[PDB]
C-alpha cells in the first residue's frame, strides 16, 4: 500500500550564516576587511535599540557564508524503509531527468540580487554583491554582481549567473564541496539607519558580539524566495518555498490544501501513487526538501 | 499642472504597502529637493478615509517636462522592483480639486514644556502647571513614517486630503509634494 512514513525530518540544505553588518565608505570596498562593525546603541524615546552607520560611512557591508550541502532527498529520520526507498527513487528520477538547474539558478539569483539585504535594499543607491567560492581556504572563483540591475522579480539569464548556478548545482548534487562567502555593499547614506534582525525596552536588535547582525533564517528565507509556480494573482512575485506556501506580511496562504498545490499533497501524489505533477510543482517540492522540515503525521 | 504619473506599489511578500509608501515618499522628497521649485504635488488616489490608509497608489502632479525629468533621475534606482510606472499623461476633465496638506499636532506636552521654559525662564513645575497632559492631541489621519537627514529623528508626516472643490486656485507646493497653497486634480 506504501503509506506515508510517520517521521520525516529532512536536514537543511543551503546553510547560511549570521549576516554580520559592518560599516564603511564606498569606493574602498576592495579594502573592506578592517571595516568598523555596526554597533547596536540604545535610544530613549521607553528605550529602543537603534543601529546606524557612523556619520562618515555610507556603505553597509553585510557578510555571511553559505554551505551548499547536497543529498536533497535523503531524510535524517524516516520510519518506513519502503517509503524511504520510494522517496529516494522519486528524487533520483527527478535529478536524472532534470538536475538542480532551475532551483540552483534561482538560488544564485537570490544571492545575486541582494534579497538577503532585506530592508537595507529598498532605498539603497547601489548594491554590489561579491560571492567568493572558498575551496581549500583562499578563493576558488570570485563573482561580482550589480544587485540592482539583477531584479528581485524576474529570473533572467546571465553569463556569470550560469557559472554560479552550476556551482550551487554541483553542491546540491553531492558532486563537490561548495562554501560561498557572500559580501554585499549597500550604499545607504551617511549615518542612515540600518535594519538588523530583531530579537525579543520595547525593541531589541540582534547582535552577536558588539556588532549588529541579521538572523541566519532571515537570510535563508531570502535565499528561498524562488517560488513563482504558485497560483499567481495580484502581481505578487516570488514567495518563499513553504508548505502551504504562505506570506505572513500579506496574511494569505497560497498553495492551500483546498486546491491540489501544497507541498504535502504534491509529495503524497508524487511518491505514493506515482502521480507525477508538472515540472514546476516538482521543482517546488524538491525546493521544500532543500528547505528541510518535519514532514509526516503524528 | 495638467500632467500626472501614477506610481503604484506592487504587492510585496516582504514589505507592507505603508513601509514602501514611506520609502517612496522619502525618495520623492530627495528628488524634489534635488529638483528645486514649488510646482510638483502629490495625491493618493486609493485613499481610504475610514481606516486612514493611503492606499497603494501615489500620483505625482506636475508639468510634462518635470515628470520627464523625474522619471530618469536616480531616486527610482533600487525601487523599480517594488513599483510599477505608467506614463506622464494628461489629466481628465471635469475633475474636482482638493488640498493635500500636512497636518501637525502638539502631540508631546514635554516638548512644549521645554519651549515654554526656554521662552519664559520657568521651571518644570510651572510648566506642568501651565501645560497639562490633556493637551496631547492624537490625529486620526493617514501618514508616512519618515526619517530626517539633517537631524536624525523619525517622524510621522500626516497627510490630510481637503474637501473637494470644483475649480482650483494658483498655488505652490512644498518639497514633500504637499500643499502650501497649491491644489491638485482628483480622479
Amino acid at each position: 500500500i506504501l503509506s506515508t512514513a510517520s517521521v520525516l525530518a529532512f536536514e537543511r540544505k543551503l546553510d547560511p550564516s549570521d549576516a554580520l553588518m559592518s560599516a564603511g565608505a564606498w569606493a574602498q570596498r576592495d579594502a573592506s576587511q578592517e571595516w568598523p562593525a555596526v554597533t547596536v546603541r540604545e535610544k530613549s524615546v521607553q528605550t529602543v535599540d537603534v543601529a546606524n552607520l557612523p556619520s562618515d560611512a555610507d556603505t553597509l557591508k553585510v557578510r555571511f557564508t553559505l554551505r551548499v550541502l547536497g543529498g536533497a532527498g535523503t531524510p535524517s529520520a524516516c520510519n518506513d524503509a519502503a517509503y524511504r526507498d520510494k522517496l529516494l527513487q522519486t528524487v533520483a528520477t527527478y535529478v536524472n531527468d532534470q538536475g538542480f538547474a532551475e532551483l540552483a539558478r534561482r538560488y544564485a539569483h537570490n544571492l545575486a540580487n541582494a534579497r538577503f539585504l532585506w530592508r537595507n535594499r529598498v532605498g539603497a543607491e547601489a548594491v554590489e554583491v561579491r560571492i567568493n567560492h572558498i575551496r581549500q581556504g583562499e578563493v576558488a572563483r570570485a563573482w561580482r554582481f550589480d544587485a540592482l540591475a539583477i531584479g528581485l522579480r524576474d529570473f533572467k539569464a546571465d553569463a556569470e549567473l550560469d557559472a554560479l548556478a552550476e556551482l550551487i548545482a554541483s553542491g546540491l548534487s553531492g558532486s563537490g564541496h561548495v562554501l560561498l562567502e557572500v559580501v554585499a555593499f549597500a550604499r545607504i547614506g551617511d549615518g542612515q539607519e540600518v535594519f538588523p534582525s530583531q530579537e525579543l525596552k520595547s525593541k531589541t536588535l540582534y547582535s552577536v558580539r558588539d556588532a549588529a547582525a541579521i538572523h541566519s533564517q532571515k537570510i535563508g528565507n531570502a535565499l528561498r524566495t524562488i517560488d513563482t509556480w504558485y497560483p499567481d494573482e495580484d502581481g505578487l512575485g516570488p514567495i518563499a518555498v513553504e508548505p502551504y506556501g504562505s506570506v505572513t506580511s500579506q496574511g494569505k496562504a497560497y498553495r492551500q490544501p483546498k486546491q491540489k498545490l501544497d507541498f504535502y499533497t504534491l509529495l503524497d501524489n508524487w511518491v505514493l501513487r506515482d502521480e507525477a505533477p508538472a515540472v514546476e510543482q516538482q521543482h517546488y517540492v524538491i525546493a521544500n526538501l532543500i528547505r528541510g522540515g518535519v514532514f509526516g503525521e503524528a | 499642472m495638467d500632467h500626472y504619473l501614477d506610481i503604484r506599489l506592487r504587492p510585496d511578500p516582504e514589505f507592507p504597502p505603508a513601509q514602501l509608501m514611506s520609502v517612496l515618499f522619502g525618495k520623492l522628497h530627495q528628488a524634489l529637493v534635488a529638483q528645486g521649485g514649488d510646482r510638483i504635488g502629490v495625491s493618493f488616489p486609493d485613499l481610504d478615509e475610514s481606516r486612514s490608509r493611503l492606499g497603494e497608489r501615489l500620483r505625482i502632479h506636475a508639468s510634462a517636462d518635470d515628470l520627464r525629468a523625474l522619471l530618469a533621475r536616480p531616486w527610482l534606482e533600487g525601487l523599480r522592483d517594488h513599483l510599477q510606472f505608467g506614463e506622464p499623461a494628461v489629466v481628465p476633465h471635469p475633475t474636482p480639486y482638493r488640498q493635500v496638506s500636512r497636518v501637525q499636532a502638539k502631540s508631546n506636552p514635554e516638548r512644549l514644556r521645554r519651549r515654554l521654559m526656554r521662552r519664559h525662564d520657568l521651571s518644570e513645575e510651572e510648566a506642568r502647571k501651565r501645560i497639562p497632559d490633556t493637551v496631547a492631541r492624537a490625529l486620526d489621519l493617514p501618514f508616512v513614517t519618515l526619517r530626517s537627514q539633517s537631524t536624525g529623528q523619525h517622524f510621522r508626516l500626516f497627510i490630510r486630503h481637503g474637501p473637494l472643490q470644483v475649480t482650483a486656485e494658483e498655488g505652490g507646493f512644498t518639497c514633500y509634494g504637499l500643499s502650501k497653497g497649491g491644489f491638485v486634480p482628483w480622479f
